[PDB]
């Protein structure tokens, strides 16, 4: 299903990222999401978000210019930046250097999303 | 309808080979009527005749030289044929300006 | 090789693709003009 | 890994080209191995059901019919132009050349109904990084 | 098979006793030139017996 | 010309991977390997064990018709030498 | 052209389309005026009457 | 011209220089007459009796 | 243009003959030199920047040396006589549309599939004779095929009076109906024309054509209208452009392979042939073989071009300078 | 499976046409296999009665 | 000709399945395998 | 064949500014 998977040679090889498509937006989907899990219990996602190790990269936010030159992000959104951090690791799911290169790069976008969410939260309450 | 190979034009517009009617398949035969003949499985030649280097295969150095020139010559040969077992299962209708 | 389905009695030329009938003539359109038989 | 499971096959030594090795007896030491064979259309869908476009299925599905060790012959370093063949094997100069051609390659893209599957494995170059990082707890 | 939806075959199972992707050289085929030589020399033996 | 493999992974594109395969199809059937023999030399050794005798590999030829007054009958005495050693390996 | 006939227009547009176009690609949308739409009307009225 | 020659099947031949195929007719046949003779050995003309 | 070679070709322009290496003074002269032992032939030509010799021909290794006139390098412009088929109708019928289609077969490409179709049409009326038809159709084609808006010259069309029967009265898009004043017209000649030419970028080529006729109803059966016979050619395109495009090619064997690629940085090789003059061509095609086991031959050829003044004076004097010096029998043309 | 129960027979190597095998020494690796035998009329109804 | 196998399950009708058998009829004459000897060569052996 | 070892190579030396190279050559090595 081509989203973050290498379906080749009779098997189903993934690199950890869960590309979440074809459900609908939180307003447009009748089940208010795809509801991937029961953990809170309604874990809701939409057509743009990606997940790596139960961490959701949002598709509705944007990238600040302060947090772009720092952390060296490439995408215009945090989801579209985590869709660009795994482009090397898409064709090579079992490479040991690429799994180390992915998890080290996935913590940066995880750090940068918490920095941008904190700046958006602090500015609106002020 | 090809105007490169068919060169005689017809007086009623267009080329004269396009006014030819041909019924290639008539009825059921229980075998291929028209098939392509081919020897021992397709067999083909890919010779090479090169001097101190080969531009074709990208090779410098020749331990066994063909000639002493700075060249490379490719040779390709193939044997081939077509068969019609029953030519009465095919009916043609040809314009006569193509001359038999 | 040119069908003419109708016949029209009129003192003037009705149409190319009909046959014009005057009193004692039958004119039909051929060779860019009206030729009568007989 | 074919069809999800590991498989093992012996490779026909007339149908494997081992390039760029260093007088090494081991085949693992090579840089570039090309494996040509004539696979059935059923065996290519057993292996590549997962990566073959619907256009590529119509390539398999538009094949004329069937035919069925004379695949096709190449001669490099030819001294001369004079080749002799009408039965299907190529006869050459008496001592300058091979003097006869026993198939040396798998040139035709389809023999019998069997397709031709050329597999190329090669070692390319990948830029990586070596990073010297200190342990947080001790000075390692 | 469990992983391939595409690995199927028919009831017919068998094997060719060949060598390196060739047509098989059987045991009868490797003894057939010697059985043809036996019949020709048992022919000359039988026409020497008769005369 | 084999394409440059000293590239970043973004410049190993769809056409670059396709250009590596069009090279292996077109150019290489070279069979120039330092430690292994030529494909017509191995195939003769296989054809001797299927009982096919190439008359161009025991003389200079001066036929192609399958009859003995100008060809040579083969007597397969090398097969039984080799079928002991592939028979012992199966019983090890 | 001096005088418009569809024998000229159907053979300007068949020789062009047979030599340059495929089968399903022979749709010709002709841009004209008001007096040309009636002139296109009168020639095919002479053709369909044929 | 290439896609014309792709609709035709293939057949591997064992080299050689020529191929023959055998065509067959019908076993049933009507045979013409040369002449009929009566009992006394003379022929039957056209202007004769029964 | 770009031509094919038997492994090399080199051209030397023979503008003047000096017969000695000390008299080579101006640009473009030639001296065919050979020694008394008839084994080596070479041509010392005075280039625009010094004396340059040729490849030393070994005269036991020549293959053919034949010299060609300039009337054999002129592409004859073919003609087509468009007439009424008199078995169909002697006079034009007063109702039908008389349309003639010209089928051009190489319009902007090289292939017969790059076609072009141009037309002319007459609505024939009552009392219109054949000469009033050919007067009214040659204007109906000249508005199409010889107009001032067209990209390229396609054909040159003409009319022929039956009293003259040899000279053509040319019709152009600007020619009015009162200019063609003759009651004895009998045919319409459509002739090929000379296409443009650029030195080295656009070669000399021609666009061929066939006049084809559309069906008219005579009696009740749709018959063909015309007949088109190939009249022998009268106009020939000269030899000026095929030799300038040949010299511009063959100067690159002895010189720069690029011609103007990158223009702050070109080497202006001066070209000596005039594209407004007709030239004779002589080719000496030879090879090389060494006295060893390398017995394969390396074919070479040398093209000598010289100006024609109508009686082939410069080339037959050049041939006589080669035959006495080298001992070959190049045939005087 | 014939008669509801599984059977196993040997295939006569003159009565089988193995199509589209891929230089395989096996018979299951074929894309198409034709079995042509002559059957008794009891065996064509022991097999296809239903 | 062997009919199209790249079909949906609905267009594999009774006349389609009858076409594959009538193709296969009279195909037992020839030989079609690269690793089998001919039937005229094995009948000599039996 | 004859046993001939052939070898071939290309080369070239560029002097960019020959105004920065000075030479005094004896007069017997000229003309």
């Amino acid at each position: 299903a081509f989203g973050g998977w290498l379906n080749t040679q009779g098997g189903d090889f993934t690199n950890g990222v869960t590309f979440i498509n074809e459900g609908g937006s939180h307003e447009e989907n009748p089940y208010q999401g795809i509801q991937i899990g029961v953990d809170g219990a309604p874990n809701l996602v939409e057509q743009g978000e990606v997940v790596y190790d139960d961490y959701v990269f949002s598709d509705r936010m944007e990238i600040p210019d302060d947090i772009r030159k720092e952390y060296k992000l490439r995408g215009k959104t945090f989801a579209k930046a985590a869709k660009s951090a795994q482009r090397e690791s898409e064709e090579r799911p079992n490479d040991p250097l690429s799994t180390k290169g992915l998890q080290a790069a996935m913590e940066r976008i995880a750090t940068a999303q918490e920095e941008a969410r904190q700046r958006k939260e602090a500015h609106r309450e002020g | 309808d090809d105007p490169v190979r068919n060169k005689i034009l017809h007086p009623m517009g267009g080329v004269a080979f396009s006014y030819r009617y041909d019924i290639w398949y008539i009825g059921t035969m229980d075998q291929p009527n028209i098939f392509k003949c081919k020897i021992k499985g397709d067999n083909e030649y890919r010779g090479y005749q090169w001097g101190i280097r080969n531009p074709f295969t990208g090779q410098k150095g020749n331990p066994y030289m063909s000639f002493d020139e700075d060249s490379a010559v490719i040779h390709r040969m193939a044997t081939l044929g077509v068969c019609v077992l029953d030519p009465t299962r095919t009916m043609s209708l040809i314009p006569a300006i193509l001359q038999g | 090789m040119k069908t003419l389905r109708t016949l029209k009695i009129s003192p003037n030329a009705p149409d190319i693709n009909s046959v014009w009938l005057y009193k004692g003539t039958m004119k039909y359109f051929n060779n860019g003009e009206w030729e009568t038989i007989g | 890994i074919v069809g999800g499971e590991p498989v093992i096959e012996r490779v026909n030594p007339l149908k494997i080209r081992i390039f760029k090795s260093g007088y090494s007896n081991k085949v693992e030491d090579a840089d570039m191995i090309i494996l040509e064979d004539y696979w059935s259309p059923g065996r290519v869908i057993d292996t590549y059901y997962d990566v073959l476009s619907p256009k590529d299925i119509k390539y398999i599905e538009t094949m004329p019919d069937y035919i069925g060790e004379r695949y096709g012959f190449v001669n490099q370093n030819m001294i001369g132009d004079e080749i002799t063949v009408r039965d299907g094997t190529y006869f050459f100069d008496p001592a300058n050349l091979f003097t006869e051609g026993i198939a040396n390659s798998l040139l035709p893209y389809d023999l019998a109904g069997n397709l031709r599957v050329l597999r190329l494995y090669w070692k390319s170059k990948r830029k990586i990084l070596k990073v010297k990082s200190y342990d947080p707890e001790t000075g390692e | 098979r469990l992983n391939n939806p595409s690995r199927c075959h028919f009831g017919i199972v068998g094997s060719i006793y060949n060598l390196n992707d060739s047509r098989p050289f059987s045991l009868v085929d490797m003894m057939k030139p010697y059985n043809y030589l036996y019949d020709a020399i048992h022919d000359r033996l039988n026409k020497a017996i008769a005369s | 010309n084999f394409p440059r493999q000293m590239l970043p992974f973004s410049k190993k594109t769809k056409q670059w991977r396709k250009d590596c395969l069009l090279w292996a199809n077109q150019k290489t059937f070279f069979n120039y390997s330092l430690v292994r023999k030529s494909v017509i030399h191995k195939k003769i050794n296989y054809d001797l064990l299927n009982g096919r005798l190439h008359m161009s590999d025991l003389e200079l030829v001066l036929i192609k018709a399958a009859y003995i007054p100008d060809r040579l009958q083969h007597y397969p005495i090398m097969n039984s030498k080799l079928n002991v050693l592939r028979g012992e390996e199966s019983k090890r | 052209y001096n005088t418009f006939s569809l024998k000229l227009l159907e053979d300007a547009l068949y020789e062009l389309s047979a030599s340059k176009l495929a089968m399903d690609d022979r749709l010709f949308v002709i841009k004209t005026g008001e007096r040309g739409a009636i002139q296109f009307h009168k020639e095919v009225l002479k053709t369909v009457s044929g | 011209l290439d896609t014309f020659l792709n609709s035709f099947p293939t057949r591997e031949f064992e080299d050689d220089n020529e191929y023959y195929w055998d065509v067959i007719g019908s076993s049933r046949r009507n045979i013409p007459l040369v002449e009929a003779r009566d009992e006394n050995g003379v022929v039957v003309a056209a202007n004769a009796a029964n | 243009m770009v031509i094919s070679i038997n492994q090399v070709r080199q051209l030397y322009v023979a503008k003047a003959l000096k017969a000695n290496t000390a008299a080579l003074t101006t640009a473009g002269d030639i001296v065919p030199k050979a020694d008394t032992a008839k084994t080596t032939l070479y041509f010392q030509s005075m280039s625009p920047a010094g004396i340059v010799a040729s490849d030393k021909i070994n005269l036991k290794h020549v293959l053919y040396a034949k010299a060609t006139p300039s009337e054999a390098l002129a592409h004859k412009l073919v003609r087509y006589s468009v007439t009424l088929d008199a078995d169909v109708s002697a006079t034009p019928v007063a109702g039908q549309n008389y349309i003639l289609r010209l089928a051009f077969r190489q319009y902007i490409g090289l292939s017969e599939e790059d076609q072009y179709f141009k037309y002319g049409e007459v609505i024939a009326r009552s009392g219109m004779t054949a000469s009033d038809f050919y007067k009214k159709m040659a204007i109906s084609l000249a508005k199409n095929l010889e107009n001032k808006t067209e990209s390229t010259p396609l054909v040159n069309i003409y009319l022929i009076s039956a009293a003259a029967a040899s000279t053509d009265v040319p019709v152009t898009s600007a020619t009015k109906e009162s200019d063609l004043t003759a009651t004895d017209y009998n045919q319409i000649i459509i002739e090929e024309t000379e296409q443009p030419w650029v030195l080295g970028m656009m070669p000399q080529a021609f666009i061929p054509f066939t006049p084809q006729f559309l069906t008219i109803t005579v009696d009740g059966e749709d018959r063909l209208w015309g007949v088109a016979t190939v009249v022998t050619p009268t106009k020939t395109v000269p030899d000026g452009h095929l030799i300038a495009d040949l010299e511009y090619f063959c100067m690159g064997a002895r010189g720069d392979i690029y011609r103007g690629m990158g223009y702050p940085n070109i080497i202006k090789t001066t070209y000596l042939v005039d594209p407004g003059a007709v030239y004779d061509v002589l080719d000496i095609h030879y090879f090389y073989t060494g006295s060893n086991e390398s017995v394969q031959k390396s074919e070479k050829t040398i093209t000598l071009v010289a100006v024609d003044d109508g009686s082939h004076t410069a080339m037959n004097a050049l041939i006589g300078a080669i035959n006495t010096a080298s001992g070959l029998t190049i045939a005087t043309l």
